[PDB]
RNA sequence: UCAUCUAGACAGCCGGACGGUGGCCAUGGAAGUCGGAAUCCGCUAAGGAGUGUGUAACAACUCACCGGCCGAAUGAACUAG
């Protein structure tokens, strides 16, 4: 219905300095940097006093002030992945073959390499996402750990590892192997 | 009707703040509506005891200012889940028949308001 | 047997979905229309069968 | 030490209750209709008090259970198993004195209002010559010193 | 209570993936053993129904046989006989609404 | 994992054979090892070779024994591997392969045992009062081919 | 077209969600929740002679109602471009 001016605020902690020219986003913090190209979504960003930042649309339909709430909402995940961190927990899940999960190299890569899933010779290999770190958590059995500052790689990669253990030509509710991700949260969680 | 409802909340309301010198504001958390039955059955020959909505109970004395200018001071300790008790005995008595009965695994009297005075205890 | 918590963790993405009617998309169960367009977003939802 | 309270038409599972606190279930129903051989006619609360040797009954107070026996009834075989609608006069100093046995038990809010959930307690009862149950108790004043 | 001990001693042999044979022969040998667990069971066991079948004294040296399903309770076990019982009740009367139209 | 509680040979209370408390079956319906002790083995690996040993088929019983012996004879991995309960689970399953109507599981059987004893000598006194006896009718047996090496290994 | 609304609305968290009373028939039982009717009071800020899960019947959990945080519009049914 054209809605002549929607206005969202982003919040700036102390130890975070963002930069905005046109529309690409530059966020430092004490967990190193991020950035973001934004000139697909047609917003406006406006500094208010260092620890405030307005973003606008004039004149906007209802899909332009979705996208709004949406922009806030990525920037926001930005600044809160630089200051705390992202730290995805996945657990292993299996009946009767364990499910065999190391790193290997090839060319110097990082891959996750998963074996016997279910018995079978083929080796899954997932690659891994730069900025991304995966730990095999100890004193929890079976349990994978990856964290980052993007949750959209963080997340990703992630999905890649529990999408890479799917079941073929079985009932899929009896057959339940496979690696499913268990918590999503802050490396500084609770700060 | 709503509006009426509230209409009559806010005569009550007046009414109990001229009638009692004496003012207990009482915080309840996680006390069951059967807990606090029992406390106003034991108190209903000297205490009245009064629930809320805050919004609508902050209006009221806004509205009530002129008149009774001291009850502002209330204002403040309003915040947060509250009760108000009106009671003819000065203070001691009545907080302690709060504070022990139906304590379960809990009211508590967050301020006292007498004359005009308010009173942490 | 799996473990109690691990079934429930692994039935949350295989089994405790929603089903369209008209064309069979599994769905979040808490959804109202399918995403599809080739149903035309319709509302004929049912529980994903369980066992047992 | 122990207090069992069960619902007992009078007269007379029993033994399911007894086995736990391991007594005979002939010698229970017998306490428990001597209990109600005051309210044996019709249904009535029976509080039993195990003192780990034997089982003390009596009947506890109930609105219902006092309404219905104030209402004038023929005893019923209850072989029949009739609807035995219940049909009352109006028994104003009966429900007065039924509030005033109640005294404010499990804290009514006011002896009057005592006397109104009485009244509304008989749901089953006509409890009243010509009014619906406790239609004028709003309207009349009339009983409430009776009741305190 | 005996019979959801039983219940619970055949539901935990089942869950074992434990053959079915297997799981009679082992009820015979404790019947043999004296146990009086597997002495309250029946041998021809109706597992393909999910179905077991106990003895109970008619008396507090006659014993009765009964059918308990595994997957309900005793008291609910017991509410379907009564059920059985009650669906019989319904047909007798329709029977004697019957019986003076059908005769004349 | 493993489910299930065995109520009715816990009534019985019978160690059978097994001087060790635990039970004891040649027949094979019973003795067999309780799912709470393959509950409590020290290794996944290790459960799924009690779960090979458990299966019919005697070419996957056969596989089983021998992923289990060469694991014993690396010791050093294996002392850790090694539980009293594996211990237990293995007398109870060692009853039944000494009975295997397949020359090749009782001799395989057999070495195994032998092989456990040397490698865990005077920490087996509990268990070796069982495993003796057991171990003897293998190696005095009418078919030279199991008897002879049994008897030449055990006294080695 | 109905409703709610700065005297605090709809989402989201958190707390209470009670007595007469196991209301009256009927059942081996059914206490809000197998059914048949009625469906009323008290205390209330507020709580149905009950919305479901729920047990042999209980017990227990959750609701629709009221409250703290939020501060401003929202819910249902229907019509046609
Ligand atoms: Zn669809």
């Amino acid at each position: 219905m054209k809605y002549i001016q929607t206005e969202q605020q982003i919040e700036v902690p102390e130890g975070v300095t963002v930069s905005i020219k046109s529309r690409i986003v530059k966020v430092v913090g004490p967990r190193g940097t991020l950035t973001k190209n934004l000139k697909h979504i047609d917003v406006t960003f406006t500094k208010v006093n260092n620890q405030l930042i307005k973003v606008a649309v004039h004149n906007g339909g209802r899909k332009h002030v979705a996208a709004l709430r949406t922009v806030k909402s990525l920037v926001d995940n930005m600044i809160t992945g630089v200051t705390k961190g992202y730290k995805y927990k996945m657990r292993y899940v299996y009946a009767h073959f364990p499910i065999n999960v190391n790193i290997v190299e090839k060319d110097g890569a990082k891959f996750i390499e998963v074996r016997n899933f279910l018995g079978d010779k083929k080796i899954r290999n997932v690659p891994v996402r730069d900025g991304v770190t995966i730990e095999f958590s100890t004193n929890v059995k079976d349990e994978i750990v990856l964290s980052g500052n993007s949750v959209e790689d963080v997340s990703q990669n992630a999905a890649d590892l529990q999408q890479i253990c799917r079941v073929r030509n079985k009932d899929i509710r009896k057959f339940l192997d496979g690696i499913y991700v268990s918590h999503k949260g802050f490396i500084t969680e609770d700060l | 009707g709503i509006r009426e409802k509230k209409a009559e909340y806010f005569a009550k309301l007046r009414e109990y703040l001229e009638e009692y010198k004496s003012l207990f504001v009482v915080g309840v958390d996680n006390v069951s509506s059967q807990q606090m039955h029992e406390v106003r059955k034991e108190l209903r020959g000297r205490a009245v005891v009064l629930m809320g909505k805050n919004t609508m109970v902050r209006r009221a004395i806004r509205g009530f200012l002129s008149d009774l200018p001291d009850f502002e001071k209330l204002l403040p300790f309003v915040k947060g889940n509250v009760g108000f008790v009106f009671t003819n005995e000065p203070l001691t008595e009545i907080k302690n028949v709060i504070v022990s009965n139906r304590v379960a695994a809990g009211l508590t009297v967050v301020q006292v308001y007498d004359n005009g005075q308010v009173f942490p205890s | 047997i799996i473990e109690p918590s691990l079934k429930a963790l692994a039935s949350k993405y295989n089994c405790d979905k929603s089903v369209c009617r008209k064309c069979y998309a599994r769905l979040p169960p808490r959804a109202t229309n399918c995403r599809k367009r080739k149903c035309g977003h319709t509302n004929q939802l049912r529980p994903k069968k369980k066992l047992k | 030490v122990k207090y069992l309270y069960l619902r007992a038409v009078g007269g007379e599972l029993a033994p399911k209750i007894g086995p736990l606190g391991l007594s005979p279930k002939k010698v229970g129903e017998d306490i428990a209709k001597a209990t109600k051989e005051f309210k044996g006619i019709k249904v009535t609360v029976q509080l039993k008090i195990q003192n780990r040797q034997a089982a003390a009954s009596v009947v506890p107070s109930a609105s219902s259970l006092v309404i219905t026996a104030l209402k004038e009834p023929p005893r019923d075989r209850k072989k029949d198993k009739n609807v035995k609608h219940s049909g009352n006069i109006q028994l104003d100093e009966i429900i007065e004195i039924a509030r005033q046995m109640r005294d404010k038990s499990f804290g009514r809010t006011l002896a009057s209002v005592t006397k109104e959930i009485l009244g509304t307690a008989q749901s089953v009862g006509c409890r009243v010559d010509f009014k619906n149950p406790h239609d004028i108790i709003e309207g009349i004043n009339a009983g409430e010193i009776e009741i305190p | 209570p005996l019979i959801e001990e039983v219940k619970l001693a055949v539901q935990g042999l089942i869950d074992q993936q434990m053959d079915w044979n297997t799981i009679e022969k082992l009820i015979k040998s404790e019947q043999k053993k004296g146990n009086r667990i597997a002495q309250l069971l029946n041998l021809p066991l109706n597992l393909k129904q999910n179905k077991i079948s106990v003895k109970l004294d008619l008396s507090s040296n006659e014993k009765i046989n009964v059918t308990i399903d595994l997957g309900l309770s005793a008291y609910a076990n017991a509410t379907e006989y009564f059920n059985i019982k009650k669906t019989s009740a319904q047909k007798q009367k329709k029977v004697e609404k019957n019986v003076g139209k059908a005769m004349k | 994992s493993f489910g299930g509680i065995n109520t009715f040979q816990q009534y019985n209370t019978d160690l059978g054979l097994g001087h060790n408390g635990v039970r004891i079956s040649l027949n094979y319906f019973d003795g067999l090892p309780d799912p709470s002790l393959l509950n409590s083995l020290y290794s996944n690996e290790l459960k799924l070779i009690f779960k090979s040993l458990l299966k019919r088929d005697e070419t996957t019983k056969e596989k089983a024994l021998m992923d289990l012996s060469n694991l014993i004879s690396d010791f050093n991995q294996n002392e850790y591997f090694f539980n009293d309960i594996f211990l237990l689970c293995w007398s109870q399953i060692y009853a039944k392969l000494i009975i295997s109507d397949y020359k090749v599981i009782r001799l395989q059987s057999h070495q195994i045992t032998i092989m456990l004893v040397k490698s865990l000598r005077k920490k087996i006194s509990k268990f070796l009062k069982d495993f003796i006896p057991l171990i003897l009718l293998g190696t005095c047996e009418l078919d030279y081919s199991v008897s002879k090496p049994s008897l030449n290994e055990l006294t080695e």
